[PDB]
RNA sequence: UUGACCUCAAAUCAGGUAGGACUACGCGCUGAACUUAAGCAUAUCAAUAAGCGCAGGAAAAGAAAAUAACCAUGAUUCCCUCAGUAACGGCGAGUGAAGCGGGAAAAGCUCAAAUUUGAAAUCUGGCAACAUUUCUUUUGUUGUCCGAGUUGUAAUUUCAA
RNA sequence: UUGGAUAUGCCAUAUAAAGCGCUUUCGAAGAGUCGAGUUGUUUGGGAAUGCAGCUCUAAAUGGGUGGUAAAUUUCAUCUAA
RNA sequence: CAGAAUUCCGUGAAUCAUCGAAUCUUUGAACGCACAUUGCGCCUUUGGGUUCUACCAAAGGCAUGCCUGUUUGAGUGUCAUU
C-alpha cells in the first residue's frame, strides 16, 4: 500500500531477488540440472501471501 | 597473505594498527571494484579479507589467553572460559562427590574386600 | 510509633549494587559498526552523479543500522570532510542509501575523484 | 458363520494385535551377545570360577 | 517453643520421675547459656559443692 | 529420646491436646497462601522417618489442597457417549491428594528434588501437607552419600512419575497376588503382545 | 534506648538452579467412539486413539508386611512353560491371570527410631595458600573466619540383626 | 598403566580398627497410617483385585497375608505405612 | 569461465580430509517493556560536540520462580539491660 511495515518491505526486497534468472554458468557446471525453475514467480500469477 | 606465526609476535597495539590499515585497503579494493577492475584486484578482495580475519583471530587468542591468566587459579571464572560440554555433564555429579562414602561403607571395603580366587579341580 | 496515615507501606532499605566476583564475559567486544562497516560503498549511478556536479552532495551505500548521527562521524574520520545535512533513504532492494551534502568549503567532486569512484 | 466340522473357534485378536507382534529375527543376534558377555566376563574375573 | 508438642510431655516426664522442673521465659534465653541462638530446654546434672 | 514420645503423641488425634492444637493451626494456615514455605518442619520426628535432616539443602513446603472428588470436567454434564461414561458427579481422581501436593510443590520449587511428604491437618474444605524438598545444587546435599542418590538426572521430577512413597502406593506397586496388575502398562504389555518365534 | 530471639520482607545483593526441544523405547494422569454382540443399553473395541505431566541410555521394578502347605522355596526383571487354564461374562458375544518347573542374569544394601554428654566429635560459605586436570576450561586439600546445627549435624546399629 | 607379574626397585603405608568365643540383662523398629464402612473406577479376582473420595479410625506378640461373607480357636509365613 | 605461477623439491593448491582454538548477525524457551512498531525505556563506565544534570556514540548491563548465603529492614510476636 505505500504505507508499509519495515519488516514488510524486507520481505519485498528479498522477494524481488529470488525472482531472477539464473545466470547460465551455473547450469553449465559438470553434474547439475539447474536448467530450468519453478520458482519464477510473477506479480499478477503467484501472490506472495506476505 | 599475512603468516600467523609472525603476527603472533607483535603487539595488541600494532596488530590494531595493522587492522585499520587491512581495512582500509579492503575498502578501497572495494570502491575500485564498482568502477571497472581487474581480476587481479578481485582475487585481491578475497585474500585481504582472509587477512583480516588472521588478525582478527591474533588479537582475540591473546585477550583470551590473558583472561585465563588473570584467572588462574580463581574458584568463579567467566563463563566463556568455562568447559563447554554438554548441560548435563555440566551438572553431573563430579567424580569426587560419586566416591564419598560413610564411615561405615568405609570400614566394610577396608574388612572385607572381594578377594582373588581359584578353584583348583 | 505515630501512624498518621491508615496505610502500611514497605519501608525504604539499602539495595547494594552488584559487585561480581567474576566478570561473566571475558573480553568486551571490539566496537560494532565503528566507521569501515557503516560506509559499504560509493554509488555512482547517473542520478548520484548529478547530486555530487549540481548539489554538492555525495551518495553513499550505507550500513542499515547506521543513523545521521553515525553517518556524520564516520565520513568525517574517513574522508576528513564536514557534511552539512545528510538525508537517508532504505531502497527498494532492502539497502540504506545516504545523501551526503557537504559544506560550501569543500567541492564534492574533488571529494569524489579522491576517493576514486570517478 | 459356523457350519464346518471342528472345535468351536477361540482366537483372541479383537484387539490390535498387529500393532504389538514381536519377531524374533534376533535371536540368534542376542544368542551371540550373550555368548560374547559371557567370555568377556569370565577373561574379566579369571581365575574366579564364572559361576 | 514453637511446635509445642516437643516440651508438652516434659512436665509430666519430670513429675514422674521425680527431678525439679520450672517453665521458664524465652528460649532465646536459654540459648544464650549454651551459646546458640535458641535452646528448647536445660538441665542441670552436677553442680560443683559452692554451689549445692 | 523426644523423638519416641513424639512418635506416641501424634497417634492421638482425638485428644484435648492435639484437638486444639489442630484448629489454631488449621486457622493459621487458612491465613497465608495456598503454598508457602515452613521455617521448620511442624512434625520433626515425622519429618526425620521420610529422609529429612535439619542441615542446608533440606526445605520443607506447607500446601493445602481441596478435598472430594473430582467433577467431570465437561460443559454442561454432556459426555456424548455411552450411559457407562455419563457419569459426571461421583467420581474419582486415581492420584491421592497428597500426590497433587507434591506435584504443585514440585512446580513451585522446580530447582529442587521433591523427597517424601505428610499429612499435618484438615478441616472440610481442605487438606494440609508438608513437602520435604532437597537442594540439588548444594554442596551440602551433593557431597553426602546417604542423599547423594537424588542428584542424578534419573530422579528428576520423580513426584511426577509417582516415583515418591505417595506416587508409588498410587501406582498399586507392590509385591504378590493382590497387586498382579503390577506397573499396569508394562503388565499389559506383556499379555497382549503376540511373540511369533523363528520355528527354525 | 539498644541488643538478643522469632516470624516476615527487600535488593540488577554473592553464587546457583528450572523452563524449550527430541518421545522409537520408558513412568504416570486423563480418556472416547467407530467396532463386535448379526438389533441394543451391561459387555466388547479398550484400562486402546486423541488430550496432559515427567525421564534415561535404557526406564520401571527390586532385596518380601513374597510363596507355599513341600523333604519346602527365597530381591527384581526377561524368556519358555503353567494356559486359552483357575476365573470373569445379557455365563451371551467375548475375556483371562498366578504359585511351582526350566532358562538369561545375578548383588546387595541405606535410613528413622539409642545419652558423644569427660566435651557437634558434623556441615556450607568467604578469604588465603597449596595441589590437581580430557582441561590455564577440571577436581580437591589445608588454614582461618563467618554461617548452619542441640526444635539434633556426626559416630555404633537396621531385626539377616 | 599397581588392571595383572618377583608387578620388582621401592613408597612407608601400620600401632589401633575388624574376626570369632562363654555368660547375661536387653533389644528403640515409620499413624489420619493400618484396618472397617461406603461411593466411583478397575481387575481373571468371584458377599471388593488394585486405585481414589468421604465417614469411622487402631494395636503391641501387635500387625499383614493365607483368593467364599461371619464368630471363635489353632497353625504357617511375612514384618507395612 | 576465468584469475592467480609473488610457487609446485613447498608451514603450500584444494568448496580436500580432519579437528582439541576462535568468530558465531536478527530471533526463538527467549530474559528491560513491547512488537501488524527494526517502537519505547532505565543503569554503569568511557569518549564526542560549551555542557558534573540535555544530546550523540561505544562497551558492559536491567525477565521470572525457587535454593544456600549477604546486607538492609518490619512487627501493640517474645524477651534482657538501662
Ligand atoms: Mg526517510
Ligand atoms: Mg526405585
Ligand atoms: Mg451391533
Ligand atoms: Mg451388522
Ligand atoms: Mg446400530
Ligand atoms: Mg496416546
Ligand atoms: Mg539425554
Ligand atoms: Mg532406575
Ligand atoms: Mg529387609
Ligand atoms: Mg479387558
Ligand atoms: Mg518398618
Ligand atoms: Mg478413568
Amino acid at each position: 500500500p505505500s504505507h508499509k511495515s519495515f519488516r514488510t518491505k524486507q520481505k519485498l526486497a528479498k522477494a524481488a531477488r529470488q525472482n531472477r534468472p539464473i545466470p547460465q554458468w551455473i547450469r553449465l557446471r559438470t553434474g547439475n540440472t539447474v536448467h530450468y525453475n519453478m520458482k519464477r514467480r510473477h506479480w499478477r500469477r503467484t501472490k506472495l501471501n506476505i | 597473505a599475512l603468516k600467523t606465526f609472525e603476527l603472533r609476535k607483535q603487539s595488541q597495539e600494532n596488530l590494531a594498527e595493522q587492522l585499520q590499515e587491512l581495512r582500509q585497503e579492503l575498502a578501497s579494493l572495494r570502491v575500485q571494484k564498482i568502477a571497472g577492475g581487474s581480476g587481479s584486484k578481485l582475487s585481491k578482495i578475497k585474500t585481504t579479507r582472509k587477512d583480516i580475519a588472521r588478525i582478527l583471530t591474533v588479537i582475540n587468542e591473546s585477550n583470551r589467553l590473558a583472561a585465563r591468566e588473570a584467572y588462574k587459579n580463581k574458584k568463579y571464572i567467566p563463563l566463556d572460559l568455562r568447559q563447554k560440554k554438554t548441560r548435563a555433564i555440566r551438572r553431573a555429579l563430579t567424580p569426587y562427590e560419586q566416591s564419598r562414602k560413610t564411615l561405615k561403607q568405609i570400614k566394610k571395603e577396608r574388612y572385607f574386600p572381594l578377594r582373588k580366587y581359584a578353584l583348583k579341580a | 510509633k505515630v501512624r498518621t496515615s491508615t496505610t502500611f507501606r514497605r519501608p525504604k532499605t539499602l539495595q547494594l549494587s552488584r559487585k561480581p566476583k567474576y566478570a561473566r564475559k571475558s573480553v568486551a567486544h571490539a566496537p560494532r559498526l565503528d566507521e569501515y562497516k557503516i560506509i559499504v560503498n560509493p554509488i555512482n549511478s547517473e542520478s548520484a552523479m548529478k547530486k555530487i556536479e549540481d548539489d554538492n552532495t555525495l551518495v553513499f551505500h550505507v550500513h542499515l543500522k547506521a543513523n545521521k548521527f553515525t553517518i556524520k562521524e564516520a565520513v568525517r574520520k574517513l574522508y576528513s570532510v564536514e557534511p552539512v545535512k545528510i538525508n537517508t533513504l532504505i531502497r527498494p532492494n532492502g539497502t540504506k542509501k545516504a545523501f551526503v551534502k557537504l559544506s560550501a568549503d569543500a567541492d564534492a567532486l574533488d571529494v569524489a575523484n579522491r576517493i576514486g569512484f570517478l | 458363520a459356523i457350519h464346518v466340522k471342528g472345535q468351536l473357534p477361540n482366537a483372541h485378536f479383537h484387539k490390535d494385535w498387529q500393532r504389538y507382534v514381536k519377531t524374533w529375527f534376533n535371536q540368534p543376534g542376542r544368542k551371540l551377545r550373550r555368548r560374547q558377555a559371557r567370555q568377556t566376563k569370565a577373561a574379566k574375573i579369571a581365575p574366579r570360577p564364572v559361576e | 517453643v514453637d511446635p509445642i508438642e516437643l516440651v508438652v510431655f516434659l512436665p509430666a516426664l519430670c513429675k514422674k520421675m521425680g527431678v525439679p522442673y520450672a517453665i521458664v521465659k524465652n528460649k532465646a534465653r536459654l540459648g544464650t547459656v549454651i551459646h546458640q541462638k535458641t535452646a528448647a530446654v536445660l538441665a542441670v546434672t552436677e553442680v560443683r559443692e559452692e554451689d549445692k | 529420646g523426644a523423638y519416641k514420645y513424639l512418635e506416641e503423641l501424634a497417634k492421638k488425634k482425638q485428644s484435648d491436646v492435639n484437638l486444639f492444637l489442630s484448629r489454631v493451626r488449621a486457622w493459621e494456615y487458612r491465613q497465608m497462601n495456598v503454598i508457602h514455605r515452613a521455617s521448620r518442619p511442624s512434625r520433626p520426628d515425622k519429618a526425620r522417618r521420610l529422609g529429612y535432616k535439619a542441615k542446608q539443602g533440606y526445605v520443607i513446603y506447607r500446601i493445602r489442597v481441596r478435598r472430594g472428588g473430582r467433577k467431570r470436567p465437561v460443559p454442561k454434564g454432556q459426555t456424548y457417549g455411552k450411559p457407562v461414561h455419563q457419569g459426571v458427579n461421583h467420581l474419582k481422581y486415581q492420584r491421592s491428594a497428597r500426590c497433587t501436593a507434591e506435584e504443585r510443590v514440585g512446580r513451585y520449587c522446580s530447582n529442587l528434588r521433591v523427597l517424601n511428604s505428610y499429612w499435618v491437618n484438615q478441616d472440610a474444605t481442605y487438606k494440609f501437607f508438608e513437602v520435604i524438598l532437597v537442594d540439588p545444587s548444594h554442596k551440602a546435599i551433593r557431597r553426602d552419600p546417604r542423599i547423594n542418590w537424588i542428584v542424578n538426572p534419573v530422579h528428576k521430577h520423580r513426584e511426577s512419575r509417582g516415583l515418591t512413597s505417595i506416587g508409588k502406593k498410587s501406582r498399586g506397586i507392590g509385591k504378590g497376588h493382590r497387586y498382579n496388575n503390577s506397573p499396569q502398562h508394562a503388565t499389559w504389555l506383556r499379555h497382549n503382545t503376540l511373540s511369533l518365534r523363528r520355528y527354525r
